[PDB]
RNA sequence: CCUCCU
RNA sequence: CGGGAAGUAGCUCAGCUUGGUAGAGCACAUGGUUUGGGACCAUGGGGUCGCAGGUUCGAAUCCUGUCUUCCCGACCA
RNA sequence: UCGGAUCGCAGUCUGCAACUCGACUGCGUGAAGCUGGAAUCGCUAGUAAUCGCGGAUCAGCAUGCCGCGGUGAAUACGUUCC
RNA sequence: UGGUGGCGAUAGCGAAGAGGUCACACCCGUUCCCAUACCGAACACGGAAGUUAAGCUCUUCAGCGCCGAUGGUAGUCGGGGGUUUCCCCCUGUGAGAGUAGGACGCCGCCAA
RNA sequence: ACUGGGGCGGUCGCCUCCUAAAAGGUAACGGAGGCGCCCAAAGGUUCCCUCAGAAUGGUUGGAAAUCAUUCGCAGAGUGUAAAGGCACAAGGGAGCUUGACUGCGAGACCUACAAGUCGAGCAGGGACGAAAGUCGGGCUUAGUGAUCCGGUGGUUCCGCAUG
RNA sequence: GAGUCUUGGAGGUAGAGCACUGAUUGGACUAGGGGCCGGUUACCGAAUUCAGUCAAACUCCGAAUGCCAAUGAC
């Protein structure tokens, strides 16, 4: 798609000027997207998972993997083994697709947007971004949605820095807090 | 947990003994298992 | 960043897994592959010994094929390798598949060299 | 009262006390310091006198490290009990010290008043001692 | 990809009443949006 | 049931 | 000295044996009733389970130590 | 589309002056509240209930008070009990 | 160079360089075999536009890790002595620590 | 019955550690703990894999749920006590299974006896695997009880003149 | 069969050590807590770090002896 096409015909020969590297294959990528949605009230409710893979089934365009709980935790109520989660990771067109989903109609919809932080590097150039509301994705529907609920999405990159790979992300369209 | 006797389903000769739990098997287990007689592998199964 | 794991590293340790229970004696010597990107190669070793008895691969001249890669090459190094064995007088031997999933190209080689003569 | 805050075991063997200190037969932190020539036991109740007869003495001047650290508990059965039925109950807590290790170390102070504190302190010991100064 | 498990993506045609238009693969025919980055104020600038 | 002292 | 048993709201007691929920009575508080009390009626709140350590995902509950208070025993000489 | 508290902003008027501490207006905000436990109050007719209107005090400030009309019920067997 | 072995990390970590026609890689695809508790990431099948950036290969280095004497000392078999919770002596033996030092690989086989 | 007199209290079999003096063994009413099971997979095999914890980023979400990266001989795990082991895993995952087989067994360990332990290998008929091969329960070591008597199933055995 | 010499081996004691577990001293250092105003202190402090002690049920190590053998010789 767009976003693909635009990586190898426009950002990486910028980015290779840019950090002037030795090597094209030095030039940072997107590895893989992971969205994962934490569903700790599926320790009350059975059916918060079933609802809330429904979501990421749509809003991915992969069906998710079931997380599951690694430890008993009392605080929680949580047993280990326990479904409390679903992740799906996302690479080359369906990761392209949705990273061009997220950026153009997205997160202009998100309610109040006045950009994505800047400080939300891991310190390794990979970048987390929080979702609050997941009806700013268009498949989802809002009637359908009764329960709401978040996600986070990991974008992974091969920067090794943090400025190279927000560099990376300014080259995509991704909107920075000015 | 019980003791159980299997018994070879052709000729009906008790030959085997084992263990299970009834909370966690309580229908009568089944399995294939030389039977001497027979001199070969047949169904054996709990009995009752 | 994302440090990436050698894809070889990784068949290296499945292939010391496979060698744990499998080595090659003069007697019954192993039909070890090496499977590259681009070729495919078998050597026939003992390890008491640590001897390499006969070999067959892509870069031989031997073989006229066209594409290296696929499956049809390994049946031909399948194939020449049993024919060089049985020259040194070798019929049976242990396959070690080298890491790799006894699968394709691997296995394709396997099932050559046993057409062509190699008992396993 | 110096004892470990936790143990993990309540009783031990007594052991035996053989040989020279394997550590701590120098002064590493003070200037001045007062060295066993002796084995012993040195209870906790030991090391509390010691310590004050010394530091009353400096007026609560200079420093004063204690290097042996009562660990090992000792058992006691009840009074006039009969032999047998079972190990007593700890009854309290002892440093082994061995010939060679200095026990108390002083700094910020003259030796004259070093001399003097240590001297005190070694009349609260049951061992013999020498005053030892550091290189 | 293993068959059946997933849902049904493919070509979608995203498209902004503010003008946009282009086309990102989803589950839906025809996507319809009322705000995107060239309409949405962040990315414009006011 | 009870209803402080002058 | 040896052996038991308790220790949970202000007071008296359940819960412990089966690990996941802190209860009950009186008292306390607020309202009502009464000229005003008492009684009565309605409506609430109150510990974190003697202390410490352990096992456990999780301890009033299981294990240990300690403290306090009781009870029983201490015989043949 | 009940309700209109609370709060933000912008005003109006009186007044020397509306911070503490005025009323009113516009715009925005849009709380509790789904007819109220034990208990308890008023009223026998143009009454009760409900709807507006006026006045004194007063610069300004009334859900209070004192008046005014509009619409306009139910029920009373009876005297045992409070 | 690549494969495949043997040898206690003296082989390892870490650091700084160098290299790629072929070979080894990364790399480019998912039609097919096969594949993912989701994902062609991996595994698998295919490809050669690109690249030595990484792996891999080769130099240099003693910061970490590793190996490591000699001497001395502790201990101790045997034999004696004493002031006997312990200590001393004599013919043997002899650490651990510490250190001098070594060491940034040594030896095969096959193919090109 | 044991018993630093007896009574009273406690104990009695099995497993692990220390005491135990660097083979093995070794006492005390010496010091510490476990056991009288559990698991139809928590067994067999084939294939794949790597753990604790920390830092940093991130909706709800905290000290701590799930996600991502980095560091990470293991600081985890191994049904359960402990010790010895275990990261070519003995730890984790998945597919297919029932070898948690029948007949045995060179030879060993242990040992007063009775018992207890290990075992290559052979045959029968299988499981998994392309094959090599592995499999006669479980990382190992507790989870058990003689004889007599009686019950139940099988049986080319005996059957008090003969059937 | 035994003794001794020679050779090989199993094993974790004495000693020693701190690599693990546990205990523990001083300094540097502060996360955090406590007095004292989101602010400050001679009050305690986890981790980290430097140095230092200790251990029947600690071991990165590790004897002398003893033990099991082999090989001849005396
Ligand atoms: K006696
Ligand atoms: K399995
Ligand atoms: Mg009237
Ligand atoms: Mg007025
Ligand atoms: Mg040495
Ligand atoms: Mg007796
Ligand atoms: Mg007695
Ligand atoms: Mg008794
Ligand atoms: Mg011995
Ligand atoms: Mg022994
Ligand atoms: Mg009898
Ligand atoms: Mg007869
Ligand atoms: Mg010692
Ligand atoms: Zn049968
Ligand atoms: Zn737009």
């Amino acid at each position: 798609n767009r976003l693909k096409e635009k990586y190898n015909k426009e950002i990486a020969p910028a980015l290779m000027t840019k950090f002037n590297y030795d090597s094209v294959m030095q030039v940072p990528k997107i590895e893989k997207i992971v969205i994962n949605m934490g569903v700790g009230d599926a320790v009350q409710n059975a059916k918060a998972i079933d609802s809330a893979v429904e979501e990421l089934t749509f809003i991915a365009g992969q069906k998710p993997v079931v997380t599951r709980a690694k430890k008993s935790i009392a605080g929680f109520r949580l047993r280990e083994g326990m479904p409390i989660g679903a992740k799906v990771t996302l690479r080359g067109e369906r990761m392209y697709d949705f990273l061009d989903k997220l950026i153009s109609v997205s997160l202009p919809r998100v309610r109040d947007f006045r950009g994505v932080s800047k400080k939300s590097f891991d310190g390794r150039g990979n970048y987390t971004l929080g979702i609050k509301e997941q009806l700013i994705f268009p498949e989802i529907d809002y009637d359908k949605v009764t329960k709401v609920r978040g996600m986070d999405i990991v974008i992974v990159t091969t920067a090794n820095t943090d400025e190279e790979a927000r560099e990376l992300l300014t080259q995509v369209g991704m909107p920075f807090q000015k | 947990r019980v003791n159980i006797t299997l018994a070879c389903t052709e000729c009906g000769e008790r030959n085997y003994i084992s263990k299970k739990n009834k909370r966690n098997n309580p229908d009568r287990v089944e399995f294939k298992k030389y039977c001497p007689r027979d001199k070969k592998s047949t169904l054996h199964r709990e009995t009752k | 960043m994302i440090t990436k794991t050698s894809k070889n590293a990784a068949r290296l340790k499945r292939h010391a897994r496979v060698r744990a229970k499998l080595s090659g004696t003069a007697e019954r010597p192993r039909l070890n592959v090496f499977r590259s990107n681009k070729h495919i190669y078998a050597q026939i070793i003992d390890d008491v010994n640590g001897v390499t008895l006969a070999s067959a691969s892509t870069l031989d001249k031997d073989l006229n094929v066209e594409s290296t890669g696929d499956t049809s090459a390994a049946t031909k190094v399948g194939e020449l390798v049993a024919k060089r064995a049985a020259e040194k007088g070798i019929s049976d031997v242990v396959f070690d598949r080298g890491g790799y999933l006894y699968h394709g190209r691997v296995k394709a080689l396997a099932d050559a060299a046993r057409e062509a003569g190699l008992k396993f | 009262m110096l004892l470990p805050k936790r143990v993990k075991y309540r009783r031990e063997h007594r052991g035996k006390m053989r040989g020279r200190a394997k550590g701590g037969t120098e002064v590493h932190f003070g200037e001045f310091g007062i060295q066993a020539l002796e084995a012993s036991w040195i209870t906790n109740r030991q090391i509390e006198a010691a310590r004050i007869a010394m530091t009353r003495y400096m007026k609560r001047g200079g420093k004063v490290w204690i290097k042996i650290f009562p660990s090992k508990p000792y058992t006691a059965k009840p009074l006039e009990v009969r032999m047998g039925s079972g190990k007593g109950a700890p009854e309290g807590w002892v440093a082994v010290v061995k010939p060679g290790k200095v026990l108390f170390e002083i700094s910020g102070v003259s030796e004259e008043v070093a001399r003097e504190a240590l001297r005190l302190a070694s009349h609260k010991l049951p061992i013999k001692t020498k005053f030892v100064k550091r290189e | 990809m293993k068959a059946g498990i997933h849902p049904n993506f493919k070509k979608a045609t995203v498209k902004c009443a503010c003008g946009n238009e282009f086309e990102t693969g989803s589950v839906k025919e025809e996507v319809r949006v009322e705000i995107c980055s060239e309409c949405h104020p962040f990315y414009t600038g006011r």
